[PDB]
């Protein structure tokens, strides 16, 4: 909400530097979307933390294809190594979720989830801003860090795992891009 | 050697010397009148009459 | 209802380095070095002295000057480190004992140079860049609000350390302030293509530039058997 | 307020140089130093059972110069040991730490987070909390330092030292 | 204005009054008509792309570098989409996901996003009865392309 100050953060604070926010009703869908955004891309930057750091399930993902939870590419390939009988299933409970659920047309964010003491808002206010611009802002970073990682491997060829072992932090020098 | 690919004739450094050394004592004559000009005075003509 | 640099986009005056681009209204013309460029309008948003505690993150509206402060050290270091980029290259290295490790201060290359000179070399920079740092924050607890962006107290007017005289002119001073501001912004970009040339081809500027501006081996005529 | 914690029971207000009826001035920064001292040798005090428990990561913390985390010594010379370009990436983000995210020139030392994220309701569990992490910020002081020193006196490490038994400095071979 | 009812020349028959039974949304008539045009549009560059592959213009170089697919590979008949990698079919329909939001966006209904009809990079406007009567030629051919996969995709 733009009253609280909920994305005004103190290194820059009200950081609309283009301009974009010209009345209050396209900030609430903005907010709505930075803030879905970020919770998308905060669970997309876990998964690169621990699928590039081999951490696998033991067994097989698809025993009928044959296909191991260990041969699955732990870069951006990775999640189209599943078969589409399996990924349909990830398609069909995460549908069911922003439409039933936690339905993504509520603008607000709330979907009532309250880990009790944790956050007692009531009598610490203050740890409700701390913990409503920490939404924000590990979502806006983790957003940055998946088009990080995305964008690397592109260029590169290499996942993040692969890429880390050569040591290949730097366009220069390399026989890629033009530099 | 005559035939050999030399930049503007200059085989020894002697020439590149007097190559500098004549260009810029007629630029330091020709700085004692157009040095001290100002860089920003334009003019909307074909041609400008501005000092001496 | 609208941003406060959505209203900064509303006027919009016009500009100088991008002449085409309509600068935002900020850029107010007051400021040393302004040329009506901020295509991205971080003036719009300007930043306070956070590095003073929670008191100071908060930036107050129209005051550009630790923007300003951030460019004028950035420029300052990167003014310096063209000549670091170059002057081992040019004037030669240092020597070592079997202390320090002869060839320690010979990597001519200037970035695998920090991985090679001691760590006690670097860190006895490390903490004399530290100290005119700590000398910096003094200055920014002392005059706070009358603090000019650059200051270290270094120089003409007021009580600062002058062992030169450097007793210039109240105008001429200015001029020395925008000097200085140029070859601020100038360095920064030199000191980037030295630190992406010495990664793209290993070795130091003049050992690439000096390669480039010298004939091949095999192109070099034999030259001069003329009796 | 912050002048009277610090103080708890077996030495009250303890400042035998008289330094708070001198320069009381002085003091809220001199209280800044010491919280942070303290919450440094507190984790300082922490990685020495960690790093001398031989509980390391795994791999190379420098494939380039061939340098395990488990090759890092588990003493004094372990942060020395430590490759230049990795040292210098260190600092830089523990001052991008102590000037941005935790600035230190903030001098009561609170950050927008609390002790475990939550406010102290209670205003003396809040000074009770608030003399316990002084409390144990300077036992960790005396804890980092009577570590150091005891490395470099004995020559050995913590788990060295533990290993040979070398606890009693009176029947070994040392000064006295 | 490209949603009024005199377009299509008229007439046919249902009107569905079960669309309003409990699924009301579905039975505005405005919708109706962005979904008829939009499955007119999709259908006709459908007939262009089975017209397209099926007379072998293949393409030239590779699909897949690495998994080391040309475009010479990848069969004519309907099974061709299904075919390529899902590694990049997924980049087919993500960037028909920023067509369907942002550029081109679907909810609106009128579906004019400001292009004009023949002219790429700056619109070509039609004005008078020609804009009405291109309007239902849209529809028209739109129709005519949605019956004609139906026709060439069952054999
Ligand atoms: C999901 C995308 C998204 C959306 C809808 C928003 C929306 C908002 N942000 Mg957030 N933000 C985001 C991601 C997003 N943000 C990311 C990734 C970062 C880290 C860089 C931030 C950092 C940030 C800060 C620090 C602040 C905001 C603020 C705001 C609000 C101010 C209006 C504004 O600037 O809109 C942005 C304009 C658009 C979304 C429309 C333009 C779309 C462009 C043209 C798409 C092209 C993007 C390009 C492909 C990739 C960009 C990355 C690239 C530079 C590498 C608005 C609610 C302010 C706030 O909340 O104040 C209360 C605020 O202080 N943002
Ligand atoms: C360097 C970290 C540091 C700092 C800045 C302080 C500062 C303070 N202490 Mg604390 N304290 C510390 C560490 C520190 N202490 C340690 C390590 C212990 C023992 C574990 C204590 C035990 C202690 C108690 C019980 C009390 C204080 C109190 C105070 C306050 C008294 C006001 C004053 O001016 O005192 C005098 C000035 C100082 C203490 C600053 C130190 C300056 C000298 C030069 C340091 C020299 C030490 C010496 C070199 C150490 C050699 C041995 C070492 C190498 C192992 C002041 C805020 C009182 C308080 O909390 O007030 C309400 C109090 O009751 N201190
Ligand atoms: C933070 C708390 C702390 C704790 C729990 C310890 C614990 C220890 N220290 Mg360490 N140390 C510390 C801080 C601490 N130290 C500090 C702040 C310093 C100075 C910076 C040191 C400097 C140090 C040295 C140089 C040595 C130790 C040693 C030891 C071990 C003690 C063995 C012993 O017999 O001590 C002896 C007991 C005392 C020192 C306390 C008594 C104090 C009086 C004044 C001594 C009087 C002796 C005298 C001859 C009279 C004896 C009479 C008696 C026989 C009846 C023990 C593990 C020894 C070791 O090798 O293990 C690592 C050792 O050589 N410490
Ligand atoms: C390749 C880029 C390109 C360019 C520059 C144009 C440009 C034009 N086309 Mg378009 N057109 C294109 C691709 C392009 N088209 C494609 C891919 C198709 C589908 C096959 C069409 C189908 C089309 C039709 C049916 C008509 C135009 C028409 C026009 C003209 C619009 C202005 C006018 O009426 O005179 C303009 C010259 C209009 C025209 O040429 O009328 C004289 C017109 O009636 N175009
Ligand atoms: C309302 C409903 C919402 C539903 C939302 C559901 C969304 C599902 C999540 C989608 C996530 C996004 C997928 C992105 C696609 C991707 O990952 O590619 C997968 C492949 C992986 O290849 C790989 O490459 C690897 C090669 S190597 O091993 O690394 O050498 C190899 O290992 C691997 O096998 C191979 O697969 O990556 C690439 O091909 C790089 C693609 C570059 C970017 C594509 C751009 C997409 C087009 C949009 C452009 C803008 C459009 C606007 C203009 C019209
Ligand atoms: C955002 C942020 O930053 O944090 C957030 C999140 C977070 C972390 C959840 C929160 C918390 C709670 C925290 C940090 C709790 C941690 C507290 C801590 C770390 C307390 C150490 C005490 C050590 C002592 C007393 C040493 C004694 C002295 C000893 C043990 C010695 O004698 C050393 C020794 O070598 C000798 C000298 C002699 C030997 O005989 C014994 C040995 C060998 C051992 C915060 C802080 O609320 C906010
Ligand atoms: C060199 C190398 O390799 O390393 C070597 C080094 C070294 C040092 C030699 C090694 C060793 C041996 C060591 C250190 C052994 C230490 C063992 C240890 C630390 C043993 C704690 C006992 C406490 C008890 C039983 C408490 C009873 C407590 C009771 C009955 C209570 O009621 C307590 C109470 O609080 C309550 C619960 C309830 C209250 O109402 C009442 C009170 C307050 C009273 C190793 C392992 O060999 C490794
Ligand atoms: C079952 C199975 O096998 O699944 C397989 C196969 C399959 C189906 C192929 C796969 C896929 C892909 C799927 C499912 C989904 C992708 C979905 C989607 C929807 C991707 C676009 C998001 C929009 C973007 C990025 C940009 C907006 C960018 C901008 C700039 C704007 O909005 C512009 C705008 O705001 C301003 C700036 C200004 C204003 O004037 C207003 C507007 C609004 C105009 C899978 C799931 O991977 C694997
Ligand atoms: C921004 C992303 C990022 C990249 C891409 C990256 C990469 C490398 N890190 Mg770094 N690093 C951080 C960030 C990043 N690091 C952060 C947030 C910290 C905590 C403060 C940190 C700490 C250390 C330490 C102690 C060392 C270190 C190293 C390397 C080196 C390994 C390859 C090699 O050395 O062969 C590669 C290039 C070692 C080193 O520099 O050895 C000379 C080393 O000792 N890192
Ligand atoms: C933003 C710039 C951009 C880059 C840099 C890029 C890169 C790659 N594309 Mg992609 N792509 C688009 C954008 C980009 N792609 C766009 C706008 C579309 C139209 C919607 C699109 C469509 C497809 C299809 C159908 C396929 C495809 C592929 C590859 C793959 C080569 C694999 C290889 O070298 O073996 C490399 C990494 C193939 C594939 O992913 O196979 C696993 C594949 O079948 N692309
Ligand atoms: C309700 C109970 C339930 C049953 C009884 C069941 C059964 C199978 N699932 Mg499972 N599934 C979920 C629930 C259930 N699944 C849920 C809640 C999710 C998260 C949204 C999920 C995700 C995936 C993924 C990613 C894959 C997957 C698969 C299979 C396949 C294994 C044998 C096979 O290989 O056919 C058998 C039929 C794999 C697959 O379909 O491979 C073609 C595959 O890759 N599933
Ligand atoms: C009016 C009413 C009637 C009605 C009706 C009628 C006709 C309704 C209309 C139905 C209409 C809606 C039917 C069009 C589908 C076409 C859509 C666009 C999908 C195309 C599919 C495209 C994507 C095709 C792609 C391919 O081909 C390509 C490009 C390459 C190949 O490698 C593979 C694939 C498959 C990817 C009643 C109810 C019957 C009774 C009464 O008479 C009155």
């Amino acid at each position: 909400e733009l009253e609280d100050g909920i994305g005004a953060v103190a290194p820059l604070g009200y950081f609309d530097p283009l301009g974009y926010i010209k009345d209050e009703e396209t900030f609430i869908r903005y907010r709505a979307v930075e803030r879905k955004h970020g919770r998308v891309a905060m669970m997309a930057m876990l998964g690169t933390f621990v699928h590039n750091n081999g951490w696998t399930f033991d067994g097989y993902l698809s025993p009928s294809q044959g296909l191991k939870f260990s041969d699955i590419d732990s870069g951006i390939g990775g999640l189209f190594q599943v078969p589409p009988a399996g990924l349909a299933q990830i398609i069909l409970l995460c549908g069911f979720v922003e439409l039933a659920w936690w339905p993504a047309s509520n603008l607000s964010g709330d979907y009532g989830v309250r880990l009790g003491t944790l956050n007692d808002w009531e009598e610490q206010p203050a740890k409700y801003y701390r913990q409503k611009n920490a939404e924000l802002n590990n979502g806006r970073a983790a957003m940055m860090g998946i088009l990080g990682t995305f964008t690397h491997e592109v260029i590169t060829g290499q996942n993040f795992a692969e890429q880390a072992a050569a040591g290949h932090f730097s366009p220069f020098g390399d026989g890629q891009g033009f530099f | 050697t005559e035939g050999t690919n030399e930049w503007f004739g200059v085989d020894d450094l002697r020439l590149l010397a007097v190559l500098f050394l004549g260009h810029w004592a007629i630029l330091s004559l020709w700085l004692g009148s157009y040095g001290d000009s100002n860089e920003d005075e334009d003019f909307f003509g074909e041609i400008d009459y501005s000092a001496r | 209802g609208a941003s406060p640099s959505a209203d900064a986009w509303a006027n919009s005056i016009e500009s100088k380095a991008l002449p085409f681009a309509r600068a935002p209204a900020t850029l107010d013309g007051t400021m040393l070095g302004d040329f009506g460029f901020d295509p991205l309008g971080f003036s719009t948003v300007p930043v306070g002295p956070w590095f003073t505690g929670i008191e100071g993150r908060n930036g107050q509206i129209g005051n550009l000057n630790w923007y300003r402060e951030a460019e004028l050290i950035h420029g300052r270091i990167a003014q310096v480190a063209v000549v670091g980029f170059i002057a081992p290259g040019l004037f030669g290295t240092l020597p070592g004992n079997e202390w320090t490790g002869v060839d320690a201060y010979s990597n001519l290359n200037p970035l695998e140079a920090f991985s090679q000179v001691p760590g006690l070399a670097i860190l006895q920079i490390f903490l004399f860049m530290s100290y005119l740092e700590v000398r910096r924050i003094n200055i920014i607890k002392e005059e706070g609000e009358n603090y000019m962006p650059g200051d270290l107290r270094i120089g003409q007017g007021e009580g600062r350390w002058n062992p030169f005289g450097l007793d210039y002119s109240p105008e001429a001073y200015e001029e020395k302030r925008l000097q200085e501001l140029k070859h601020c912004r100038l360095a920064m970009i030199g000191v980037f293509g030295l630190w992406a040339q010495a990664q793209a081809s290993g070795v130091g500027v003049t050992e690439q530039i000096g390669a480039a501006l010298t004939t091949p081996d095999y192109y070099a005529k034999a030259g001069y058997f003329l009796p | 307020s912050e002048i009277e914690l610090g103080a708890t029971e077996p030495l009250g207000v303890f400042d035998p140089l008289g330094w708070l009826e001198t320069e009381p001035e002085a003091f809220e920064r001199r209280r800044a130093v010491e919280r942070k001292h303290g919450r440094v040798a507190m984790a300082a005090v922490v990685g020495t059972i960690v790093h001398n428990n031989h509980i390391v990561f795994d791999g190379y913390i420098s494939p380039s110069n061939n340098l395990k985390f488990s090759d890092i010594p588990t003493g004094i010379d372990g942060i020395f040991s430590v490759p230049t370009a990795g040292l210098a990436q260190i600092i830089a983000f523990l001052g991008f730490v102590e000037l941005a995210w935790l600035p230190a020139s903030q001098y009561d030392g609170d950050y927008g987070v609390g002790y475990f994220g939550n406010d102290i309701l209670d205003p003396e569990e809040k000074a009770r909390k608030l003399n316990a992490e002084l409390n144990n910020g300077r036992a960790a002081m005396m804890g980092i330092m009577g570590n150091m020193v005891a490395e470099k006196i004995t020559g050995q490490t913590m788990y060295e030292q533990y290993a040979a038994g070398h606890f009693n400095p009176f029947n070994d071979g040392e000064g006295f | 204005e490209p949603l009024g009812l005199y377009d299509p020349l008229g007439w046919l028959d249902p009107e569905k009054d079960p669309a309003s039974k409990f699924a009301t949304f579905h039975a505005n008539f405005e919708r109706r008509r962005a979904v008829e045009r939009k499955h007119g549009r999709i259908a006709m560059v459908a007939v262009v792309g089975m017209l397209f592959h099926n007379a072998d213009i293949e393409f030239p170089g590779y699909l897949s570098g690495e998994l080391g697919i040309r475009f010479s590979d990848v069969p004519n008949g309907m099974n061709g989409l299904f075919s390529i990698p899902l590694a990049g079919l997924t980049q087919i329909v993500f960037a028909i996901g920023v067509m369907e939001l942002a550029i081109w966006p679907a909810s609106n209904y009128s579906g004019d996003y400001g292009t004009g009809y023949g002219r790429p990079f700056v619109p070509n406007v039609l004005e008078g009865d020609e804009l009405k009567y291109k309007l239902d030629m849209e529809i028209n051919q739109g129709r005519a392309a949605m019956m004609g996969i139906m026709g060439a995709l069952v054999g």
